């Protein structure tokens, strides 16, 4: 859009289970605070999945809390352009009637 | 400073360097900065030569004049650049780069112009400080930080100076988020 500027910006939104989701809002399944904000990230190891897996109980309190993270990008537009010139005779007294 | 000298007959406004040599048949018509200080881009040598020709006379390039007798017909004048070009940084560093610990950020710059020997030097400012620390090693056009940690975040600046001393500068902020230590 015009009157906005010359650069653009967006909002990349990381998923909950991603190693880039680096946040401090995290409560482990036992209700204690944990350093990692996500659940387990992009890990594959089955041990680290069966642990930190969100498990609720009959009396569920603040025992599973996760955070989120937002990133950004940018890109600027640049001006390009060339041109050419021609005289009147070069169009009138020319073999081609379609030179233009 | 670009010294322009204009010829009466061939209509050739040779834009030599500041310490140049006005050719035969040409007369000095003025001097302007190509990297114009207040507006670096959006101004081109073609614009500098025009305003200098807007104070001359059509009858004689010397003995300056104005609008009724100035040389406004820029179509007939040929600008034969014989001076060193700007040190245009074609691709500057990304303004902000986001990475996680263990990643890798390869900062890059491409320079075109100036004298033949181009010198590349990088600099690093602490993420909260004000003085610019000097990055050891480097001396290249692409800095590669590998296994980047939370200590290496901050602002990285490169300064490309040629054999003359016309340095162009570009900065980049590297924010590497991580769990707190």
């Amino acid at each position: 859009p015009k009157n906005m500027g010359k650069t653009i910006k967006v909002y990349e939104y990381v998923p909950l289970l991603d190693d880039r989701n680096i946040n401090d809002q995290g409560i482990d399944a036992n209700g204690a605070h944990i350093v990692n904000g996500n659940l387990y990230g992009s890990s594959k190891d089955i041990g680290t999945i069966t642990s930190k897996l969100p498990l609720l109980t009959e009396n569920g309190g603040r025992v599973n809390r996760v955070g989120f993270t937002r990133l950004s990008r940018e890109g600027s537009i640049h001006k390009f352009g060339f041109f050419y010139e021609f005289t009147q005779e070069s169009l009138d007294f020319d073999s081609d009637d379609q030179l233009k | 400073e670009l010294k322009v000298a204009f010829n009466k007959d061939t209509y050739v406004a040779t834009v030599l360097d500041a310490s140049g040599s006005v050719p035969s048949g040409s007369v000095n018509v003025g001097t302007f900065f190509h990297p114009d200080e207040t507006y670096p881009d959006s101004y081109v040598i073609y614009h500098g030569v025009r305003e200098l020709l807007y104070k001359r006379s059509e009858v004689d390039p010397a003995q300056p004049g104005f609008w009724p007798e100035n040389i406004t017909n820029m179509q007939a004048v040929t600008i034969d650049n014989k001076a060193t070009a700007r040190l245009v940084l074609n691709t500057s560093l990304p303004r902000v780069v986001s990475t996680i610990e263990g990643g890798k950020v390869t900062l890059s710059v491409v320079a075109l112009g100036g004298k033949a020997p181009l010198k590349y030097k990088w600099e690093f400012r602490a993420p909260n400080a004000s003085t610019w620390t000097a990055v050891s090693g480097q001396t290249t056009a692409n800095l590669v930080l590998d296994n980047i940690d939370a200590d290496k975040a901050g602002e990285y600046k490169v300064t490309v100076t040629d054999a003359a001393g016309t340095s162009v500068d570009s900065t980049a902020l590297v924010a590497v988020g991580a769990y707190p230590p």
